[PDB]
């Protein structure tokens, strides 16, 4: 079986929109 | 050739300018270059 119990993502699941590169 | 002003066509993206090596961190998914205010600045030699 399974549960649907609710928990809190904080600061997760950023991915890189582009694939250009960039620094500072 | 490097360090010369020549006309280049990488991957279909036209332009100009110098071009020599570098020591830059490209990722493996990486392709291009940019800068703050969104010009290209480097580009990865398909062919190398
Ligand atoms: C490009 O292809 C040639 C011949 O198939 C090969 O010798 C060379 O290593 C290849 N270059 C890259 C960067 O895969």
């Amino acid at each position: 079986t399974t549960t649907q119990s609710y928990t809190n993502s904080f600061t997760r699941g950023v991915y890189y929109p582009d694939k250009v590169f960039r620094s500072s | 050739v490097k360090n010369k002003c020549v006309n280049f066509n990488f991957n279909g993206l036209t332009g100009t300018g110098v071009l020599t090596k570098s020591n830059k961190k490209f990722l493996p998914f990486q392709q291009f270059g940019r800068d703050i205010v969104d010009t290209t600045d480097a580009v990865r030699d398909p062919q190398t």
